[PDB]
């Protein structure tokens, strides 16, 4: 075979082309293929991009500007790389939705689902930092009030927040670092992306029945090529609509007016797909335990194929009750493009409270009384 | 639950007191002549069969370089004609008391015995002593054995396990002399001759160092009086010529070191690992012992192995590392030796080997009550067995009246093991292996073998 | 022929936990030692051109 | 099931567990990254 | 610190002597046999030693197994003492090896033998594991399934030795029905085993008249009372093919064997049944043994023989007492002459000197089978199972009463009898068969 | 060369004829043909060398042919064939018989053969003949049309043979059956005979 011969070629054949895949799979698993085009993308685009972008204070907003009006296809490229971040992010939580759902973390695809922890969490990491650097209202005023939240830290507080910073406020030296950053850890997110999808190749991926499926396992190559390509073609068809025709529907009128500060706006919110992560913050009165809820959902994510029992259907509980977590996010999630009203306080701990008593309560003690129904 | 079948007994290891059993267990009695040696015997009260024969603390070790060889071709000449008895005399008088003449060679000790009947103790004794002081040493049955010798050492004609234990003791002790074979060398075997023979037999076949040991059915007075005929006329020792003497002259040294005997199409890959141990008179040689009970043996024509109590049995019989293994555990007058002995192929021996250092360190810092416990009654245990053959008790009066310089009571020994505990054993590991150069020996398919520093590095651990 | 010595080895060098710790305040000494020497030579060739020694001089 | 799993099955007992030596010889390193970040930062005379 | 009293020194003040010393009994122990209510028959003996030794011998062998369950007392060697109805196999596994004990399942051609040897202070529970092991075995589906293997291995290195397949070739052309049956058999007959085979066979053997219950070092009156409620047994005895001694030849085809091998039987009349003819067989192998290892490194040599290697068996009702005799591959013909001549020249008479050697021989042998305690269990187990009772003593006295008259009418009326005669190796020179048979008549 | 030999052993006439030329022979002819395939473990280029050299002798080699002119085979055969070598003594062979048995233990049928001396050999025209006659009179049952359904009462197989040599040969029949019913396998091929 002339893919035996030369070790590139057999690694592509083995990895990309002959690799068995159980023949049942739905459209749900084209979660990865979406996640993983939409971070080539972003990478195409902000390389691109970053040819006519400077990382200067009284430089950064005229250089937007320049792009948007002067750039041949500059338009396009920028609302496409500020609207790719926002598929990017509906893409991959959908995929993560998908794995709650199923139990797809479960033995033995465990560092499958640590990895992609960690992989969300520089994705959440490089999004805000990218955020900040057109340098507008909401630009400045989220990187001020998310960077001084260090200060719940006894002791060693304003010290690390100055050191963030480098000086004493938000400032030039602050959009400077962070353009190296925001450039930086999407080369990282790749690397992580290559060493997620070679985790699951050790054991291949789950079937909706929830069975063993070696049985009935089909190349990759032929079979889920073209299937793949329907999807990325939806993915496609909405990326176009929201680049030529709602450019700004996702975003926020307010990062289109230059930085200052000493003006607050009225109503400080952060993009869309940070909203819920905001609203635990928001809602619990005290900076400290706001972070360390925050750190608690990220660990209870990390602990998930530990304590997580029960899959798909056959147990028929853990998974009416994945509809109730996904309705709690989702609220979760409308409750933080709000203002702080004591209603809306209370709700919002509720949510919060339910989303804990879900991840850690529900999963194990549910999915071992499935266990015990069904093969008890 | 049955009711019957399930009284009485239980998989959780407790200790077990063994001291009922020591109400019954006979005596020993020794006389010393005024040779020098010592007559030692254990009545046995309703036997028919009796084990009797002369040890001798002598062996490889007490050699020179010229002569390395003598006093294993001393069994291949003593039994082919005396001064008062032929062959075919000495073949007739031994087939008419119904037993067989047998000798064991060591590097440090020697034995010539007979199992014969109760009848024969008398005929016994005159017939040992006639091969021991009165034999010719022809030179024709000299040149009748070194022409086959010398073919079994060209055609390689040796054990595995043998040639590997060989490879180790030359390797550990380096310029000492416990590191030369008992075989010796082929020039020595080439170039052997009867006076050589004869000034060996001279020299170090004295009183004091000879014990004429007997078990079974045999009394004491009776043997008194029929050694002090027979090995009455034995030499004594001169007092710069003892057996310390010549173990403060030429002391032994342990080496650090490495050795592997590469074949080009062997199928078998033997390997061995052993420590530093005690010798003999060390009191840190009984929980050495229970440590060796403890690591245990296996090999792969037993099913039970993956329910072992031992956790390198568990390992290598549930991973298959190895087809057989052994831990051992070598005393000798000044040193000793510790370690594990195993029979793989090539593509196993790293894990093996893994397996063997990952085993030996562990028992510095874990060690459990319970394979304490159990390891102890397996070894006092094994302690009653040896009891049960007259051949067995004649060999540990023997060996205990050399090396130890007394008969050790049981009762003693129970109480010197019973003493043992997992302090004791954590620090005799210690002492022993923690840190610790080691020697490493192999043989036959071994180029997958590590080398001397992989095996280094894993006699510590760097986590704790 | 020099050989470290036991109860020398049973207390800094058996356990990493005791090591480690032995380590850093080896090292924190041995870069006092190495400052001190460089800066007293930098100090005793270049005396009389530092901006120190004018301070002190228009004492 | 590595996890709780693992104990609702009965598979963690009293034996199996680690030791009290071997939480000792674990918990030995907790004054090592103290130790360590002393050193990185040196606070000295820090402490009140 | 552990203890620092070096062994060459006496140990301290904890170290006492309170236990007494036992006075010893007045006479040597007899062997006391009884029955149980079930109907198994137990049978011990006392000894001074301190190992206890238990072993239960169950008639079967080779001799009760059928063409489907063929080698199923070789499966039974390796799959005894497994999980039983009351504990697992790891719960046995371990519990043998917190005493100290050891067990061993051994088949011979009309028995089987399951054993365990302990220590004197665990006899309670060496009977209680023994009996467990045996009565309420399961043999399950997987661990029958996965010693095969270890099956196989083992048989195909037992019969590397061409003594064992003479052996075998010898018992089939000796005798016509149980005792015919293969032992060792060859790897590729338990392809097809699985644990309904063995359990078959199993229930075949089994019976309350066919177990015997044997134990050294024991107290009889304790051991019965113990194992009443243990060896309740039942069950239907399955018939058993008694064999007929009827002679005859044959050969075999070994392509790659470096040497040549024939063997030479006849037939003791009365098998072990008869104490005299059992001794007079005893003593007639022992005159056969031309080259007995009585010395290391001794050279005997022969003309044509490399080696000699008599035996003498006896079963229920009928014997083999003969001799097997290796030789060089041209030199076939010659070693059948010289075995021939041997035989002769033993029924042309025994000459005194001769005749005291062999005594003694067989008397050492006697003596030395008996002189541990699991031997001692294992002799008189299978001597009760045999006969129904143990005479070591009456054959000792059989064997000094032995003239050489009687050893020389003994040999005359063998050899009247029609032998038994088998070669082996890459046979390329053989005198003609009906010459073979000849030179006795 | 072992898989081969294999396969052939497999057969059980192959063995029954390999004895049965072992047993009814001294010499020569009673070598075996068809050996272990264990027998050819140590087996170099030089040991055929030895047995190619032990063969060749332009006394012992015959060309024969079949649909061509002699005259120009002869013509073109005179300056290939030059052979030079030495004509090695050949180890003659007489008939001697006996029994033999060679053990099969999972082998669902036993054979039994039997075989008497061809006299005379190949030279012997009439004896061949009258040889030939015999083994065609003891074939029982040759099928000779398509699905026939012949049935013996002992005889599961019944396959005679007939061997012609220099100076010598065989003529037998080798009758297979079920192991319990080769006594009277013997007996049916014994009273064939007379
Ligand atoms: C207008 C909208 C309504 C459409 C009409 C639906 C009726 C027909 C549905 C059907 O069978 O269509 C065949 C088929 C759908 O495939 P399927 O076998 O039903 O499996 C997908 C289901 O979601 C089956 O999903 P599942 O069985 O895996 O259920 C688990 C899932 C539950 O999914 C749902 O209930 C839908 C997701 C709600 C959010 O849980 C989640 O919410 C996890 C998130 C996964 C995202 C799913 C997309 O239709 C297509 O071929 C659509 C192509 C889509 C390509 C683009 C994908 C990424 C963008
Ligand atoms: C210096 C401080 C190291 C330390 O605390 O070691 C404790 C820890 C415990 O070691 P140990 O129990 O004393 O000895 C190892 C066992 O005998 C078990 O050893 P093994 O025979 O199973 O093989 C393990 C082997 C191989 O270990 C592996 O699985 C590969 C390790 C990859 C590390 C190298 C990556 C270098 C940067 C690329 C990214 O590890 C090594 O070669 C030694 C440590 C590697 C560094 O050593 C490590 O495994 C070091 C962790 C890596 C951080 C350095
Ligand atoms: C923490 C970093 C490693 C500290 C050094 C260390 O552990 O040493 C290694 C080996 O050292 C190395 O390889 C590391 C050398 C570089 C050290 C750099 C430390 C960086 C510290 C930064 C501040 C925190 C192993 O030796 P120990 O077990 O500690 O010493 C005992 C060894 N023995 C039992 C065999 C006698
Ligand atoms: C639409 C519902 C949400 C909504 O109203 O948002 C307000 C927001 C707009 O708020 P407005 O500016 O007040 O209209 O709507 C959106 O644009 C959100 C659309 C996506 C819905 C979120 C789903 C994915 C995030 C949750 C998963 C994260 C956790 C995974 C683990
Ligand atoms: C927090 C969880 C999580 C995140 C975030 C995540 N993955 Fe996944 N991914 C999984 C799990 C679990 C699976 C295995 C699903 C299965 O086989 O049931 C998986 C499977 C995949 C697959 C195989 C096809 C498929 O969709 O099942 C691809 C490709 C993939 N991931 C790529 C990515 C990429 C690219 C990213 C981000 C840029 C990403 N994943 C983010 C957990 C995650
Ligand atoms: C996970 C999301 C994500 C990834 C991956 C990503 N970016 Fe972006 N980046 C953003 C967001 C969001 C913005 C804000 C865009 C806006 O609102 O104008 C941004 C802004 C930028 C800007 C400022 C110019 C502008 O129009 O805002 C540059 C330059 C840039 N990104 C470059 C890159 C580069 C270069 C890469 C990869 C090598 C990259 N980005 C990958 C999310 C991302
Ligand atoms: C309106 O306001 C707000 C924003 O603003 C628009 C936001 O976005 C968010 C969303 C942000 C959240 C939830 C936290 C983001 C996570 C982290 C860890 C904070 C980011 C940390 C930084 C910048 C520290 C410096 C580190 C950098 C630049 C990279 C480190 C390098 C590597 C890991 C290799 C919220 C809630 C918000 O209310
Ligand atoms: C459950 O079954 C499975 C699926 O579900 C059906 C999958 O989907 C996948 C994975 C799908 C893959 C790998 C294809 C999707 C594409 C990805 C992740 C990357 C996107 C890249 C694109 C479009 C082109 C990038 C181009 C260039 C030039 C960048 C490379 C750079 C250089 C060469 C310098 C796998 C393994 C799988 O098992
Ligand atoms: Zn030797």
């Amino acid at each position: 075979r002339m893919h035996n011969k030369i070790q590139l070629l057999s690694v592509l054949n083995t990895h990309l082309v002959a690799y068995p895949t159980p023949m049942n799979l739905n459209y749900s698993w084209n979660g990865g293929s979406l996640a993983g085009m939409m971070l080539a993308s972003q990478m195409l685009t902000g390389i691109l991009l970053a040819m006519h972008y400077v990382g200067h204070v009284d430089y950064a907003f005229a250089s937007v500007q320049h792009l948007m009006t002067d750039v041949p296809s500059g338009m396009i490229l920028r609302y496409a790389h500020a609207n790719g971040a926002s598929l990017f992010f509906i893409v991959v939580y959908l995929h993560v939705l998908r794995g709650m759902y199923y139990g797809s973390g479960a033995q033995p695809r465990e560092i499958v689902w640590i990895s992609g922890v960690v992989i969300l969490l520089v994705m959440i990491i490089t999004a805000f930092i990218g955020y900040v650097l057109p340098w507008g209202q909401m630009s400045f005023w989220g990187a001020t009030v998310i960077t001084s939240l260090a200060t719940a830290i006894p002791v060693v507080g304003k010290h690390i927040m100055y050191w963030l910073w480098g000086g004493f406020s938000v400032d030039n030296p602050t959009l400077n670092r962070f353009y190296s950053f925001h450039y930086t850890l999407p080369f990282i997110l790749a690397g992580l992306s290559v060493f997620h999808i070679a985790a699951l190749h050790q054991y291949g991926s789950t079937n909706p029945l929830g069975v063993n499926s070696q049985s009935s396992l089909i190349s990759f190559g032929s079979y889920f090529g073209a299937k793949d390509l329907v999807g990325a073609l939806f993915l496609a068809l909405v990326f176009s609509i929201l680049v030529f025709f709602y450019p700004d529907l996702l975003g926020h009128p307010d990062n289109l007016i230059p930085a200052n500060p000493y003006s607050t706006p009225q109503h400080i919110v952060p993009e869309w797909y940070f909203l819920w992560v905001y609203a635990i913050l928001r809602s619990i009165p005290n900076k400290a335990m706001g972070v360390l809820a925050i750190g608690l959902v990220f660990a209870s994510l990390f602990a998930m194929p530990f304590i997580g029992l029960g899959g798909g259907k056959f147990r028929i509980i853990t998974e009416w009750l994945y509809w109730t977590f996904l309705a709690d996010v989702l609220l979760l999630t409308w409750l933080g493009g709000n203002e702080i009203t004591p209603i809306t306080s209370f709700v919002g701990q509720c949510c919060t409270a339910y989303l804990f008593f879900y991840l850690l309560v529900c999963q194990p003690l549910v999915g071992y009384l499935e266990t015990q129904f069904a093969h008890g | 639950d049955a009711n019957p079948f399930l009284r009485f007994s239980n998989p959780r290891p407790s200790p077990i007191d063994h001291t009922p059993l020591l109400s019954t267990l006979p005596e020993t009695r020794i006389t010393t002549l005024p040779n020098g040696l010592r007559v030692a015997t254990e009545a046995i009260p309703f036997a028919e069969t009796t084990t009797l024969g002369i040890w001798i603390n002598s062996g490889s070790r007490f050699e020179t370089d010229a002569n390395n060889g003598v006093a294993h071709f001393l069994e291949h000449i003593l039994f082919k004609g005396t001064k008062n008895r032929s062959v075919k005399e000495l073949e007739v008088e031994v087939e008419n008391m119904g037993g067989q003449l047998n000798a064991y060679t060591g590097r440090e000790q020697t034995c010539y015995y007979a199992k014969v009947m109760g009848k024969d103790v008398g005929k016994a004794v005159n017939i040992l002593s006639d091969i021991l002081l009165n034999s010719n040493l022809d030179a024709r049955a000299i040149d009748k054995e070194r022409d086959v010798i010398l073919r079994e050492m060209e055609e390689v004609n040796k054990q595995t396990s043998e040639l590997v234990f060989d490879h180790l003791h030359a390797t550990a002790f380096q310029y000492s002399p416990l590191g030369r074979t008992i075989l010796g060398p082929v020039e020595n075997i080439k170039s052997i001759n009867r006076d050589q023979l004869v000034e060996y037999m001279k020299t170090h076949y004295r009183g004091p160092r000879m014990v004429l040991a007997a078990a079974g059915a045999v009394n004491h007075d009776e043997l008194v009086k029929l050694a002090s005929d027979a090995f009455g006329s034995v030499p004594d020792e001169d007092a710069a010529t003892s057996v310390r003497s010549l173990l403060v002259k030429e002391p032994s040294r342990f080496t650090g070191s490495y050795v592997h005997d590469r074949f080009p199409d062997a199928s078998e890959c033997c390997m061995a690992v052993a420590f530093k141990g005690a010798s003999w008179t060390d009191p840190d040689s009984i929980p050495l012992m229970v440590m060796q009970t403890m690591l245990g043996g296996w090999d792969k024509n037993s099913t039970v192995g993956k329910h072992s109590s031992s956790a390198l049995v568990q390992t290598v019989a549930t991973e298959g590392l190895a087809d057989a293994f052994m831990a051992f555990n070598t005393n000798y007058h000044d040193t000793g030796l510790f370690g594990v002995y195993g029979v793989t192929d090539r593509d196993r021996s790293e894990d093996f080997a893994y397996a063997i250092m990952s085993n030996l360190t562990r028992m510095c810092f874990e060690v459990r009550d319970a394979d304490v416990a159990r390891a102890k009654n397996q070894l006092k245990a094994s302690l009653m067995f040896f009891q049960d053959s007259t051949h067995h008790v004649a060999e540990s009066i023997g060996r205990e009246l050399l090396v130890y310089g007394r008969r050790i009571p049981k009762a003693e020994m129970f109480a010197r093991i019973d003493a043992v505990d997992a302090n004791a054993i954590r620090a005799v590991a210690d002492r022993f292996i923690y840190d610790q150069d080691m020697a490493v020996a192999s043989a036959g398919d071994v180029q997958f073998v590590p080398d001397y520093n992989w095996f280094r590095r894993r006699s510590y651990w760097l986590r704790y | 022929v020099m050989r470290l010595s036991e109860a020398l080895y049973q207390t800094f060098f058996k356990r990493s936990t005791v090591y480690i710790p032995m380590l850093l305040v080896g090292a924190y000494f041995s870069n006092e030692a190495i400052d001190y020497a460089v800066d007293k030579m930098w100090t005793t060739r270049n005396k009389g051109k530092l901006f120190s020694d004018i301070i002190a001089e228009r004492t | 099931p590595i996890g709780v799993w693992s104990v609702f099955q009965g598979y963690v007992t009293p034996a199996r567990l680690p030791s009290i030596q071997t939480l000792t010889r674990v918990g030995a390193w907790g004054g090592v990254v103290v130790v360590g970040g002393l050193y990185m930062v040196q606070p000295w005379d820090w402490l009140a | 610190g552990g203890g620092r009293v070096e062994v060459p020194l006496s140990e301290k003040l904890p170290a006492v002597t309170e236990p007494p010393r036992t006075s010893t009994p007045a006479t040597k122990p007899i062997v006391q046999t009884s029955s149980l209510r079930s109907g198994v028959k137990v049978a011990s003996i006392n000894t001074v030693s301190p190992i206890s030794s238990l072993v239960l011998f169950v008639e079967g062998g080779a001799a009760a197994e059928t063409p489907a369950t063929a080698g199923a007392s070789k499966v039974l060697e390796v799959a005894a003492f497994k999980a039983t109805a009351n504990r697992s196999t790891f719960r046995l596994t371990r519990e043998l090896e917190k005493i100290g004990a050891t067990s061993f399942a051994r088949a011979g051609r009309d028995h089987v033998a399951f054993g365990v040897d302990a220590t004197r202070l665990n006899q309670l529970e060496a009977l209680e594991i023994l009996a467990d092991a045996v009565v309420n075995a399961r043999y399950t589906y997987w661990e029958v399934r996965d010693s095969l293997d270890a099956v196989k291995e083992q048989l195909a290195a037992q019969l590397r030795n061409p003594l064992t397949a003479v052996n075998e070739v010898l018992h089939r052309t000796a005798f016509e029905g149980g005792l015919g049956h293969s032992l060792v058999v060859d790897p590729s007959v338990v392809d097809g085993f699985t644990n309904e085979t063995l359990k078959e066979y199993v229930h075949s053997i089994m019976a309350p008249s066919r177990v015997v219950l044997a134990a050294s070092g024991v107290d009889h009156a304790e051991l019965t009372a113990l194992a009443t409620p243990l060896l309740n047994l039942h069950g239907n005895a399955h018939p058993a093919p008694q064999s007929r001694y009827v002679g005859g030849a044959m050969n075999i085809i070994a392509p790659t064997s470096s040497l040549t091998y024939v063997g030479l039987a006849f037939e003791a009349k009365g098998g072990a049944g008869d104490i005299k003819s059992s001794a007079a067989a005893s003593v007639v192998k022992a005159l056969l043994d031309e080259a007995r290892p009585t010395m290391p490194y001794q050279r005997k040599e022969h003309e044509v023989f490399t080696s000699v290697n008599p035996f003498a068996f006896a079963y229920k009702g009928t014997g083999l007492v003969g001799v097997v005799a290796s030789g060089a591959p041209g030199k076939a013909g010659k070693v059948v002459d010289a075995l021939t001549a041997k035989v002769q020249s033993l029924a042309k008479g025994v000459t005194d000197v001769q005749l005291a050697t062999a005594k003694n021989m067989a008397l050492g042998e006697l003596r030395a089978s008996v002189a541990t305690a699991p031997g001692l269990a294992a002799a008189v187990g299978s001597s009760v199972l045999a006969t129904g009772k143990f005479s070591a003593n009456e054959v000792a006295a059989a064997l000094s009463g032995l003239t050489a008259a009687d050893v020389t009418s003994y040999v005359n009326a063998m050899i009247k009898t029609a032998p038994t005669f088998v070669t082996y190796g890459n046979l390329s020179s053989l005198p003609r068969v009906d010459s073979i048979a000849k030179r006795f008549a």
